[PDB]
C-alpha cells in the first residue's frame, strides 16, 4: 500500500512500489513452482527472508548450473548456445518492467556475474565459456536498448556476426549469433551512462 | 555515363619467394613437405642451422590514371580528363604516394609471418637510390616515425609521387626483407584454392620447387589505405567500390547510403568546378584511389 | 567366455571426437582404482569415412563388468536422455576379430613433434661433446586411414589427440591391453570381436 521502509539492507527494501510488485511476480514462477492452493498469504509471505542474503547467493544458483551443465557437455562449446546452459535466466529479467540497471536491481546481479565470468577465462586455443552464443534479443536485454539499436550497431561495425548464413535469407531475431565475450566488453567500453 | 569504360591498374608488384643462403650457392629454396595419408597433409618450417630466412618482390609503378583505357563517350572522356589534371596540379598524388609508401616501409605484406625477432627491409629502385628501414616492428599506422626513418619516408614518397603522375619514366623497386627466426619457426606461404588443403609454390629453373606469397594477395596489402569514412579513422580498408569489410561481414559504403563509387561517379562535373575553386575533401580522394585500382565502370 | 554392452548416442547434432573421449577418461579412471583389470574398447559402428556414432566395451569377467555398467556417469547420461544402454550379454560365438591399434608415429607428421625431436636431440650431444649435425629423411611418406579422438591430460594443464587405426586380427602369444584399453603396435597384444553383428538391438 506504500513503502515506508528506513534500514533497508535487503535488495527488496527499496524503490518506488511497482518494483517491489514486479520482484515477487519473479521470486513466484521462479521458486512456488508448486501448483496454486490459494495459500496466498503463506505462499509470498517467505519471499522477504529468501532476499537477505542475496548478494550472495545468488550467483551460487548461477554458478551451480555452470557446472552441471559443464559435464554434460556434447559439442565444442563455440558452437553451443547461451540458452542451453542458463535456461533463460536472462529473459526473466524483462518481467520487472524498468529497463535501466540502477532501477532493475535483478538484472545488475545478473550482469554482474557475467562480467566475472569471463573475466577469468581469457581466450586460447581450445574454447571455453564465454564464446557461448547469443541472439539479437539477448544482446538487446544485457545492453539495455532495444533490438533495432543493435542492428544499427552492427551495420556500423562495433561488433562482429560469427555464423555465416546463407544468401537470399535473413537471420531472424531468434538465432544466436554473437559471442558472449564481445558483448560483455562492448558494454563496458561504451554503454555506460549516469543510471 | 555511358556504354563503355575502363581503366587499367596503375600500379602492380610480381610474386614473392622465401629462400635461404648457404656457404656454398646464394639461392637455395625453402621447400614443403608432402605425405599422400589425394587427401594429404604437409608442413613447412625452416630448417635446422637456418639462422635468417629472405623474402623477395619486384614492383613497378606506372602513370596510367591520367586517360580512361576504353570510353565510348566524348563528354564523359572530356570531364574525366579535365578531372584528373585539375587535381594533379594541386598536389594530392604526394598524399596517394605517402599512404602507398608507408605500408611497404611497415611490412604489412608479410601477412601472419611479422611474428620474428627482428625484420630488416632494403629497398633498391632504378633512379639509384636505397632505402633501409633497420627494424620494421615498430612503424604505426597513425603516429610519428622516428629520427631518420621519417626521413626516407618522404624521400621515397617522392619518387613513387612522379612515377604515379608523369608518363615515360619507367620506375622499378626491387624489395628484399629479412627475417630473423626461432629454432624451427613455421613458415605461413599462400594456400591453394580447391573445390585437406594443400600449399602453393612456384618451380625454379632447375626444377626445385619453392613457398611463395601469390601476387595479389601482396596487393591486398599495399592498397590498404582507405580510412575516410564516417569521421572515425580506426584501420584502413582495402579499397573497394563498396567498401566491404571482410572481418566483420559488413560494408562500410553501402549502395544505401549514397556514398559508394557509382553515386560520386555521376558527380564529376561538380568537383571539377570545385577545384577550380580552390582543401581536398574525401570524397576526391576516394576517387582518385579507385582509377588507380582500375577496372570496369560500364552500363550506366 | 567374453561379455559385452553397448551405447548409442540419441542426439543428431552430436560429436562423435569430443563425446568419445570421455568414456575413455572414465575407462581409464577405473583402471587406476582397479589396476589387475582388462577390458578393450571396441568400435562396432566403425567406417572409412567416420568414427560412428555408438561405442562398446568387451571383456572376460562378468561381474567386474557390471560394477562398471553401475558408474555415474552412464546412469545419468541415460536418465536424461543422451544414452541408450544395453545389458550385459555373453559374446556371439561366430564372428572375427579386430585390433584397433593406435599410432604414435603418425605425430611426425606435425611441426610440433619435429620440433620437440630436435630440441632434444642438441641437448643429447653435449654428453657426446661432438657438435649437433642432425640429418633430415626424404620428402614422401606413405601412411594409412586414421581417425582422431579428443583427450584431455591426467591432472595437468595439456590436451591432445589420439590417433586410431583399425587392422585386423592375426592369432598369436598372449594379450594385454593398453590403460585405454587400446592395442599397440608392438608388446601390447589384444584383440576384440568386430561386432558389428546383432546391432538391431540399440
Amino acid at each position: 500500500y506504500g513503502c515506508s521502509f528506513e534500514s533497508s539492507n535487503p535488495l527488496l527494501a527499496i524503490g518506488s512500489l511497482s518494483a517491489r510488485f514486479g520482484a515477487l511476480y519473479w521470486y513466484q514462477q521462479r521458486y512456488l513452482s508448486d501448483h496454486e492452493a490459494v495459500r496466498d498469504d503463506r505462499a509470498l509471505t517467505k519471499a522477504i527472508g529468501h532476499f537477505t542474503a542475496w548478494p550472495d547467493a545468488f550467483w551460487r544458483e548461477l554458478q551451480q548450473m555452470v557446472d552441471d551443465a559443464l559435464v554434460r557437455q556434447t559439442k565444442p562449446l563455440n558452437h553451443t548456445d547461451f540458452v542451453d546452459v542458463f535456461g533463460s535466466v536472462v529473459a526473466d529479467c524483462r518481467q520487472i518492467p524498468m529497463r535501466n540497471t540502477g532501477q532493475n536491481f535483478i538484472l545488475k546481479n545478473l550482469i554482474g556475474f557475467l562480467t566475472d565470468l569471463v573475466a577469468r577465462h581469457p581466450q586460447c586455443r581450445v574454447a571455453n565459456v564465454g564464446d557461448l552464443l547469443l541472439s539479437a534479443v539477448d544482446a538487446a536485454t544485457l545492453l539495455s536498448t532495444s533490438v533495432e539499436q543493435v542492428r544499427r550497431l552492427h551495420h556500423e561495425g562495433f561488433l562482429p556476426l560469427s555464423i555465416r548464413p546463407a544468401s537470399r535469407n535473413t537471420v531472424s531475431p531468434h538465432r544466436a549469433v554473437f559471442h558472449l565475450r564481445h558483448v560483455v566488453e562492448l558494454r563496458q567500453a561504451r554503454m555506460q551512462s549516469h543510471h | 555515363l555511358c556504354t563503355h569504360l575502363s581503366y587499367s591498374r596503375s600500379l602492380s608488384p610480381g610474386k614473392a619467394v622465401f629462400f635461404y643462403k648457404t656457404a656454398e650457392s646464394d639461392f637455395v629454396p625453402l621447400r614443403i613437405e608432402v605425405a599422400k595419408i589425394p587427401q594429404t597433409i604437409e608442413a613447412c618450417y625452416v630448417p635446422p642451422n637456418v639462422d635468417e630466412l629472405y623474402c623477395r618482390f619486384s614492383l613497378r609503378v606506372e602513370a596510367n590514371s591520367m586517360r580512361p583505357y576504353v570510353c565510348s563517350n566524348p563528354d564523359v572522356l572530356r570531364v574525366m580528363i579535365g578531372l584528373a589534371q585539375a587535381y594533379q596540379r594541386l598536389g594530392g598524388y604526394n598524399e596517394l604516394a605517402r599512404r602507398y609508401s608507408a605500408n611497404v616501409l611497415r611490412g604489412i605484406w608479410l601477412w601472419r609471418n611479422q611474428y620474428t625477432q627482428g625484420t630488416k627491409i632494403e629497398i633498391k629502385t632504378s633512379l639509384g637510390s636505397t632505402y633501409h628501414i633497420p627494424d620494421a616492428r615498430r612503424l604505426s599506422w597513425s603516429g610519428d616515425w622516428p629520427e631518420l626513418e621519417q626521413k626516407q619516408l618522404e624521400q621515397l614518397t617522392s619518387e613513387m609521387a612522379k612515377a604515379l603522375s608523369q608518363p615515360d619514366i619507367f620506375w622499378f623497386a626491387d624489395v628484399t626483407a629479412s627475417l630473423k627466426t626461432g629454432f624451427c619457426q613455421e613458415i605461413f606461404p599462400s594456400q591453394k584454392f580447391t573445390e585437406s588443403r594443400q600449399l602453393a609454390t612456384v618451380e625454379c629453373s632447375d626444377g626445385q620447387l619453392a613457398a611463395c606469397i601469390n601476387p595479389q594477395k601482396i596487393g591486398a596489402a599495399l592498397q590498404k589505405i582507405d580510412d575516410w569514412w564516417a569521421n572515425d579513422a580506426d584501420l584502413p580498408l582495402r579499397v573497394h567500390e563498396y567498401g566491404a569489410n571482410h572481418e566483420a561481414l559488413t560494408a562500410l559504403r553501402h549502395p544505401a547510403t549514397g556514398q559508394d563509387f557509382y553515386h560520386l561517379l555521376t558527380k564529376a562535373e561538380q568537383f571539377v568546378t570545385v577545384l577550380e575553386s580552390s582543401e581536398l575533401p574525401g570524397e576526391v580522394h576516394y576517387l582518385m584511389a579507385v582509377l588507380v585500382k582500375g577496372g570496369l565502370f560500364q552500363k550506366g | 567366455n567374453r561379455y559385452f554392452f553397448a551405447i548409442r548416442y540419441l542426439s543428431d547434432d552430436v560429436d562423435c571426437g569430443l563425446l568419445a573421449g570421455r568414456c575413455i577418461s572414465i575407462l581409464h579412471g577405473f583402471r587406476q582404482a582397479h589396476p589387475g583389470i582388462q577390458i578393450g574398447v571396441a568400435f562396432p559402428e566403425w567406417s572409412d569415412r567416420d568414427l560412428g556414432r555408438s561405442i562398446a566395451f568387451v571383456s572376460t569377467n562378468k561381474s567386474l563388468l557390471e560394477r562398471f555398467r553401475e558408474r555415474s556417469y552412464f546412469q545419468v547420461m541415460q536418465a536424461d536422455n543422451f544414452f541408450a544402454l544395453s545389458l550385459v550379454l555373453e559374446v556371439p560365438d561366430t564372428c572375427q576379430n579386430v585390433r584397433f591399434i593406435r599410432n604414435q608415429n603418425l605425430a611426425k607428421l606435425f611441426v610440433g613433434e619435429r620440433r620437440r625431436r630436435l630440441a632434444r636431440a642438441k641437448r643429447r650431444a653435449k654428453a657426446r661433446g661432438e657438435a649437433f649435425q642432425p640429418h633430415m629423411p626424404d620428402e614422401t611418406k606413405v601412411v594409412g586411414v586414421f581417425h582422431s579422438v579428443f583427450m584431455q591430460s591426467a591432472s595437468s594443464g595439456q590436451s591432445y589427440i589420439l590417433h586410431i587405426q583399425k587392422h585386423r586380427y592375426e592369432r598369436s602369444e598372449d594379450s594385454g591391453y593398453s590403460s585405454y584399453g587400446l592395442a599397440s603396435n608392438d608388446l601390447y597384444t589384444g584383440y576384440v570381436p568386430d561386432l558389428g553383428a546383432i546391432f538391431s538391438t540399440l
